[PDB]
């Protein structure tokens, strides 16, 4: 449904993660599917091989925390600036939380009902990509 | 290129940003705009270090690397009583709890 | 063209309205050039300012935004008052 155009031409893309996350770049490949290739480190650039028309997104290798790529969701093939976007300062307690506890020890931290739900709720690329078909 | 700062005295804190070539005096008629304090009754500082009205900020050690707008630099400041100034005194902001078990 | 914002511990952080117009809270509250806040202490309302100049900086920037950092120490109540805030 988000998929890549098959083009069959190719295109010489830059990955350049300006960010302090390792970067997962992810492949939408023609029938809709994510598809990661190899992690990025923190300040690193990679000449990739990619084609005209593919789509393109960045995650956090770890965390799976979305990344803005040339300032917006989505890349099509050239410079792909891989940036933190300002998320909220609600997310980004909600990162820091959870780079600091356990999945099964969330319901131990004296936090409403809400806040659980919200932790427990972590980024995914599948929850992302429905959201984008609106 | 902007600076970023919090202004202290006692229990207030002003957040606000300046040009690295902006001068204490120019700073001084920042806050003289927010607390309603004219310049010559306004003491500013870094450190505990007393600050030169004509020097600037990058002069004064504020610059893009230090006052950073998620980590502000801090400028102390003191009112005079008519005359003599008051000591520098900046309430430390409240302590945060013991780590939770779960969160160490 | 400033707002006060006020802790559960009397620290008064003046901030420019625009900045503190970041939480929707905080937006709705000023509709008064002063806001109590008697849930959130000083080392959290802070950081939370810091927050509000952090966003309108790094905000439709082109450049490379840095991280926002956040101690271990205020993460959990952070959350809380950023969850309250709209932030
Ligand atoms: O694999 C590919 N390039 C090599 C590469 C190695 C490491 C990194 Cl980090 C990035 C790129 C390309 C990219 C994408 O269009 C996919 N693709 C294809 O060559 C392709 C084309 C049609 C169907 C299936 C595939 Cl995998």
């Amino acid at each position: 449904v988000l998929r890549s155009v098959n083009s069959r031409e190719p295109s010489q893309v830059i990955f350049c993660n300006r960010s302090p996350r390792v970067v997962l770049p992810v492949w939408l490949n023609f029938d809709g599917e994510p598809q990661p290739y190899p992690t990025l480190p923190p300040g690193t650039g990679r000449r990739i091989h990619s084609y005209r028309g593919h789509l393109w997104l960045f995650r956090d290798a770890g965390t799976h925390d979305g990344l803005l790529v040339n300032q917006t969701e989505l890349f099509v093939p050239i410079f792909a600036n891989i940036t933190l976007p300002v998320y909220t300062l609600k997310e980004r307690c909600l990162q820091v939380v959870r780079s600091l506890v356990k999945p099964e020890n969330y319901r131990r931290l004296d936090i409403v009902r809400s806040l659980y739900e919200d932790l427990e709720d972590h980024p995914n690329v599948q929850k992302d990509l429905e959201r984008l078909t609106q | 290129m902007d600076v970023f700062l919090m202004i202290r005295r006692h229990k207030t804190t002003i957040f606000t940003d300046a040009k690295e070539s902006s001068t204490v005096f120019e700073l001084k008629r920042i806050v003289e705009g927010i607390l309603k304090r004219p310049p010559d009754e306004q003491r500013l500082y870094k450190d505990d270090q007393l600050l030169d009205d004509g020097k600037t900020l990058g002069e004064c050690g504020f610059t893009s690397q230090t006052a950073r707008p998620q980590a502000p630099a801090t400028v102390g400041l003191a009112f005079r009583a008519d005359d003599t100034f008051e000591a520098l005194c900046i309430e430390p902001f409240s302590s945060p709890p013991e780590l939770p078990d779960v969160m160490k | 063209m400033y707002v006060k914002l006020i802790s559960s511990d009397g620290h008064e952080f003046i901030v420019k309205r625009e900045h503190a117009l970041t939480s929707g809270t905080i937006k709705a509250m000023l509709s008064t050039n002063e806001v109590n806040f008697r849930e959130i202490p000083s080392h959290v309302l802070s950081k939370v300012c810091m927050y509000f100049t952090y966003k309108v900086r790094y905000t439709n920037s082109s450049t490379e935004i840095p991280e926002f950092p956040i101690a271990p120490e205020i993460a959990l109540e952070l959350l809380m008052a950023a969850n309250f805030l709209d932030c």
